[PDB]
């Protein structure tokens, strides 16, 4: 993670992580003329579709209303023992 | 792809949701999986393209 | 009985029957893009048309209401013209749905066809003149009958089921597949129907009702454990149509063989037919009073006058045999209702005529000879699979109506990749136990599987013969 | 429950014919009389169609383990998972709970 206004170190650290055969991956906080709250939302989202347990209770607040969602899309398959 | 049809469909037949709350529900009453997608926007126009 | 265990059991392992097997009720998906939906200016905006257009719209697409009119259906430049005006300025259609078959009614100047048959032909044929890559789906209302619950299925319907069974094969792309309807239009329903039309594939031959929804496909039938009822002993007159050609010949010959009172044969020629002195002597050898006729059956005067006439007073009416038919080949790029009028003339005109000059006498059956296309459909049988995909449904309709009606499906009779051809002798057997186990629509063909099952996948991915384990093991192998 | 309730609330009729893919002899054992040892007169009762779909990657479970299981236990893995998503609660942080 580059704590930048701006990934500069993003290029060199790719090409090191390329030249390798590792699976790491780098994120920036901020880009030029981007820097407001978008943004830092924007790199903490990237951060944790990379896998980084981002605590979503301090961005998010502690508690809103129980909004209802629609459940897994189970992707089925059928099992069944023949006669 | 599923759950991202899924939770569109849903949304449509919905009056005008509010978006802190569906981003809230998402983030802390679901499981984290493997493969993982975000939207981030700050206006509620283009969320559902 | 070596003899006759080993005949069984062949006789056994070609028989089917086609069937509505339930499944369960697909999630569906969005409608992505705009759809064409094209609508008959007879029903304009009242039931299934209005419902589907806002199903359609719910469903994230953007419906195109078109307007047809009957006589506009028929012709398929005129068609595609509308087709280009009504859609041009604007995106091509990601899918085309067809409620141009809900419409219950004959073509001008060709009354023995149906207009819906009619427009699905033009629109698809209009389709492929346009060059669009639009997956087409048709619907239709009553045209087939997945349990006793429903009322019987209509003629014309079914036809243009039969009619979308073989243009499915051609056609891959361009044709998607049916989904019939129930007679009353509902939200519901219209909900359901857009979201099996959306999606992926596979599910072809489908139909929506009140219970749920159901894919057609074939199975087994074994007569061997069914108990025999109803002996097949015709008595009196025996009435067969194209009893000078091949099927009607061996027809004949079999009546011959046992329970033979008279074989009125009628045919268009009648002796002038190749071969009718030789057939009538064997038949005369085998103690039947022949009386052959030259006379076309459509004529409704022709065959009021021979059943004044030419039946004898001491033996009414009995059986009456239906295998009489033009063979006009053609292709779905060169159809046109001209012979569509030729090949539906004779099929269904007579059976119709047949029945309405009945219902004076009594009758211990009445027999049709529908085609294996009807039931599995082939490559270039466009003009002739929907007529004996109306025979089936006109046999539905008279068996609700209360008389001995059958409407056996054939397949090849010695006298095709895959299919092979049935003897004489072993077809007749297979007739007698299906007239004698009381079937409304047997299904007599012989096939093997190991060659037909990839040969048809390969045609067209489909998942019609899923309940036939040759089928499946056949399919696993490749 | 929406899905119910859309039922009940249309007054649909889920009663529908017998499965076909579970094997059953279904064309051979009908018949109207009420006495007789392996056959029903009954056409149509209510039925899972998509009672053996399972997705046995979701729990862990492998193919050969899924198809020997009870088709039971499947729907109500299924369905418990369903339960505790639509109560708020996150099923993998009910462990050890
Ligand atoms: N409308 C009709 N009325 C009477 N006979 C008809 C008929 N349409 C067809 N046929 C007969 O039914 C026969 C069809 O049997 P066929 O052996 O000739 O070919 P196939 O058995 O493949 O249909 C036709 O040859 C024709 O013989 P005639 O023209 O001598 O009658």
């Amino acid at each position: 993670i580059e704590t930048t206004a701006h990934p500069v170190l993003a290029l060199a650290l790719e090409e090191t992580i390329e030249a390798t055969g590792s699976d790491a991956r780098v994120t920036g906080t901020l880009r030029r003329d981007h820097g407001d709250l978008t943004q830092l939302h924007t790199a903490l989202a990237t951060a944790w579709t990379h896998g980084i347990d981002v605590d979503w209770t301090a961005v998010l607040g502690d508690r809103r209303t129980p909004f209802e969602l629609p459940t897994y899309a189970f992707q089925r398959q059928r099992y069944w023992l023949e006669p | 792809r599923a759950q991202a049809r899924r939770l569109h469909t849903h949304l449509a037949r919905h009056p005008h949701p509010d978006p802190t709350d569906i981003a809230h529900a998402l983030a802390t009453t679901r499981t984290p999986h493997e493969h993982r997608a975000a939207l981030v926007t700050d206006d509620h126009g283009t969320r559902g393209p | 009985w070596r003899r006759r265990q080993r005949e069984q059991s062949a006789l056994d392992d070609l028989r089917y029957k086609v069937t509505w097997k339930p499944t369960a009720v697909a999630d569906g998906a969005s409608a992505t893009g705009t759809w064409l939906v094209v609508v008959p200016e007879s029903l304009a905006g009242g039931g299934w048309p209005v419902v589907v257009a806002r199903a359609v719209d719910q469903a994230g697409g953007r419906p195109v209401v078109l307007s047809v009119d009957a006589a506009d259906g028929a012709d398929r430049s005129r068609l595609g013209l509308r087709i280009h005006e009504a859609l041009g300025e604007g995106p091509v259609p990601d899918a085309v749905v067809s409620l141009l078959a809900l419409d219950p009614s004959a073509l001008p100047g060709l009354p023995d066809v149906p207009q819906a048959l009619a427009s699905t032909a033009a629109l698809v044929q209009a389709l492929l003149d346009l060059g669009l890559e639009a997956r087409l789906w048709c619907v239709t209302s009553g045209a087939v009958s997945v349990s006793g619950a429903d009322g019987p299925s209509a003629p014309e319907q079914a036809a243009v089921w039969g009619f979308g069974r073989v243009a499915g094969l051609e056609h891959p792309h361009l044709w998607a597949g049916l989904v019939d309807l129930p007679p009353e239009a509902d939200e519901r329903t219209a909900a359901r129907l857009v979201g099996v039309l959306a999606g992926a594939g596979g599910e072809d031959q489908v139909a929506l009702r009140s219970s749920g929804v159901f894919v057609r496909r074939l199975v087994r039938a074994p007569a061997s454990e069914v108990p025999a009822v109803r002996s097949w002993k015709p008595g009196g007159t025996v009435l067969v149509t194209g009893g000078t050609g091949g099927l009607g010949r061996q027809v004949a010959r079999w009546l011959a063989r046992g329970g033979a009172d008279h074989l009125l044969l009628v045919s268009r020629r009648g002796v002038d037919a190749p071969g009718a002195d030789e057939l009538v002597d064997e038949l005369t050898d085998l103690g039947a009073r022949v009386t052959v006729a030259a006379c076309d059956v459509a004529d409704r005067d022709a065959v009021q006058r021979l059943l004044s006439e030419q039946v004898p007073s001491d033996a009414p009416l009995t059986a009456v045999i239906h295998t009489a038919a033009v063979l006009d080949d053609g292709v779905i790029d060169s159809l046109s209702p001209e012979r569509m009028e030729q090949v539906l003339r004779v099929k269904v005109g007579g059976a119709v005529h047949l029945y309405e000059l009945t219902r004076e006498s009594d009758l211990s059956a009445f027999v049709l000879f529908s085609s294996f296309g009807s039931t599995f459909g082939l490559p270039g049988l466009g003009n002739y699979a929907p007529g004996n995909a109306a025979l089936e449904a006109l046999a539905e309709q008279w068996r609700a109506e209360g008389r001995p009606a059958t409407a056996v499906g054939w397949g090849t009779w010695a006298g095709t990749h895959g299919i092979h051809e049935l003897e004489p002798a072993l077809a007749t057997a297979a007739l007698e136990q299906a007239l004698e186990r009381d079937e409304s629509s047997p299904v007599i063909i012989d096939i093997d599987w190991e060659r037909f099952a990839v040969a048809f996948h390969a045609k067209r991915p489909t998942r019609g013969f899923e309940l036939v384990p040759e089928a499946q093991a056949a399919l696993e192998a490749a | 429950p929406e899905g119910l309730w859309e039922l009940v609330d249309s007054g649909t009729d889920a009663i529908a014919g017998f499965p076909l893919d579970r094997g059953w002899d279904v064309e051979g054992m009908y018949d109207p009389d009420a006495e007789a040892p392996g056959k029903t007169y009954v056409k149509e009762a209510g039925f899972l169609y998509d009672a053996g779909e399972f997705d046995a990657g979701f729990f862990g479970i492998s193919p050969r383990e899924a198809v020997s299981m009870d088709p039971q236990q499947r729907l109500m893995l299924e369905a418990s998972w369903e339960a505790f998503e639509r109560a708020g609660l996150d099923p993998a942080r009910q462990r050890g709970t």
